[PDB]
């Protein structure tokens, strides 16, 4: 069980583990969340009191190093750090769990709700699309952007997600125009599993990581790869069995985890017509189709 | 952006461009089977492809057995004439290459932007103009030579005949397009209008007849009133 310790909490601010979230008050003694699951990335997160824009967070790893919180006055914002001391910050984190400063992390034990969302994902891969090689752990908030939007400004601060466009040369074989663009078979297994991802693990990491930027931090152009990634294996007539499943699984708990009141926003309804109804796959996402019905029938 | 009512005048600039229309690629007879099932039966057609400044037509006969053994036609049709149009394109000299593509139907924008791919400077527009060139097999010379094709074949024409010798482009275009909407509204009228001089011929290297200016001119008023009329004659007013 590891261990995020706070140095303070010197504004009032929301804060979410994974997804858990409780709020903190303006100097409420506060001093970070224990008992934090091994085996698994997270992510910790942030909305303050008075500026609900810019939420912003951090993916990070425990066994990757020894992180801590420190409220930054002069940009204003809680600021993930990593302490390379062991001995101090396991000390500074037997006091504060001594003086019960800490909340715990609230994993019900039947819960297996942070594993399903983060099966596929990996620190590593994480640092590959969040570009900050000093650090461990990687920054997200809702205003970034994606490379792809970007070729439609600052190259440092940007989602360096996995370019996908129907209509490009990489995705359409000079002669094979219509059966290339009517099934993406080609696409999504020669060029990106084969070619670009190297195995399916690591599509279905970047695709759950897309969803879960999306549902954290409102990021847009996270929600357009999320998408995208849906609809190239919905569109392709051609797709491992082993795959079709896994992506139902995946894809029913993150839309069990969606709130509802979001999901006007997070759902793009022409993706999901043409998924669960028109396209290739319409009969392979059973678990998938029966949430969306009982849970977003208007959607549809 | 679509092109519409507003940037009409954009067609007679001195970007080249060009109009694609796919209506009559897949031509079909609808008939009955001895066993009472109905079937179709296709029929040749072709792609109407206009430059509207010049009048030159690019008419790509598409020959029957190009449909053999294919299914769900009517969507390959679409793509038969994206490589069609894309294959003329790359035919022609690069200072003749047009600078944009206008599709008279919005399904024919995928699979043009597709074919298209190579070529990311040229732009594929729609329009929500309601464009009158299904009634190309209207015009006798054009039909008689779709008919008759035996295998694919291109021909060129000039569907201005002469007129840009005495009228601007515009003009032109406008002529063409009454023409047609006339010959699409009641066929056997329009066609009485055009022919019912003996003494005005049609050209050998020619589609049209002869008309004077002055004789355009009541041709012309013919074809408005005919227009008006059916018009009529179906909402009845
Ligand atoms: C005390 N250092 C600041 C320093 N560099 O002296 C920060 C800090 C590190 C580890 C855990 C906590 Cl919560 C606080």
């Amino acid at each position: 069980m590891n261990t995020v310790p706070f140095t303070s909490a010197p504004i009032e601010v929301t804060i979410g583990i994974d997804q858990y979230s409780f709020n903190v008050k303006e100097n409420q003694p506060f001093h970070g969340i224990k008992d934090i699951p091994i085996g698994h990335v997270h992510v910790i997160h942030f909305q303050h009191a008075d500026n609900s824009s810019m939420r912003y967070g951090y993916w990070f790893d425990c066994r990757m190093g020894n992180f801590y919180i420190q409220y930054d006055p002069k940009d204003g914002l809680y600021k993930m750090m990593e302490e390379r001391d062991g001995a101090k910050f396991e000390n500074i984190v037997h006091n504060f769990k001594e003086r019960q400063m800490m909340v715990s992390y609230p994993k019900i034990d039947e819960d297996d709700t942070w594993y399903n969302l983060t099966e596929f994902v990996q620190m590593d891969k994480i640092r590959k699309i969040v570009r900050k090689d000093e650090n461990q752990f990687s920054y997200v908030d809702s205003s970034m952007t994606t490379v792809q939007e970007n070729e439609l400004s600052d190259p440092a601060h940007s989602l360096n997600y996995t370019v996908i466009n129907f209509k490009s040369r990489e995705a359409i074989r000079p002669g094979h125009e219509m059966e290339d663009f009517l099934d993406k078979s080609y696409y999504l297994n020669t060029v990106m599993l084969q070619g670009i991802f190297k195995n399916s693990s690591n599509y279905f990491g970047e695709l759950q990581f897309a969803f879960l930027n999306a549902m954290f931090f409102g990021n847009y152009g996270s929600s357009l790869q999320w998408h995208a990634m849906i609809e190239l294996i919905c569109s392709s007539a051609t797709v491992p069995k082993h795959m079709l499943d896994k992506l139902d699984e995946i894809l029913y708990y993150q839309i069990k985890t969606l709130p509802e009141q979001y999901s006007d926003i997070l759902l793009n309804e022409r993706v999901w017509n043409i998924c669960l109804y028109s396209s290739f796959q319409k009969n392979s996402l059973h678990n998938t189709e029966k949430i969306m019905e009982n849970k977003y029938p208007e959607l549809l | 952006g679509a092109m519409n009512s507003s940037n009409y005048a954009e067609l007679f600039n001195n970007d080249i461009k060009l109009f694609v229309d796919d209506t009559n690629v897949y031509r079909v007879t609808v008939h009955k089977t001895f066993e009472g099932n109905v079937a179709t039966k296709a029929i040749n057609g072709c792609i109407f492809t206009l430059n509207p400044k010049t009048g030159h037509l690019f008419l790509k006969i598409i020959h029957t057995s190009v449909w053999a053994g294919q299914k769900r036609l009517s969507q390959l049709a679409k793509w038969k004439t994206a490589e069609e149009v894309s294959a003329l394109v790359r035919s022609l000299p690069k200072e003749e290459q047009p600078k944009q593509i206008i599709v008279t139907r919005k399904a024919m924008l995928d699979p043009l932007e597709v074919h298209m791919l190579d070529f990311p400077n040229i732009a594929i527009r729609p329009t929500e103009l309601r464009l009158p060139f299904s009634a190309a097999m209207s015009i006798d010379k054009l039909s008689d030579v779709v008919m008759k094709a035996t295998e694919p074949q291109m021909v060129l024409f000039n569907i201005y005949d002469d007129w840009l010798d005495r009228i601007s482009s515009y003009t032109a275009f406008s002529r063409l397009t009454l023409l047609l909407r006339a010959l699409k509204t009641n066929e056997e009228s329009a066609k009485m209008i055009l022919l019912s001089d003996p003494t005005i011929t049609i050209k050998s290297y020619h589609l049209w007849p002869s008309f004077t200016d002055e004789q355009w001119i009541t041709i012309e008023s013919q074809m408005r009133d005919l227009i008006l009329t059916e018009y009529g004659r179906k909402y009845n007013v």
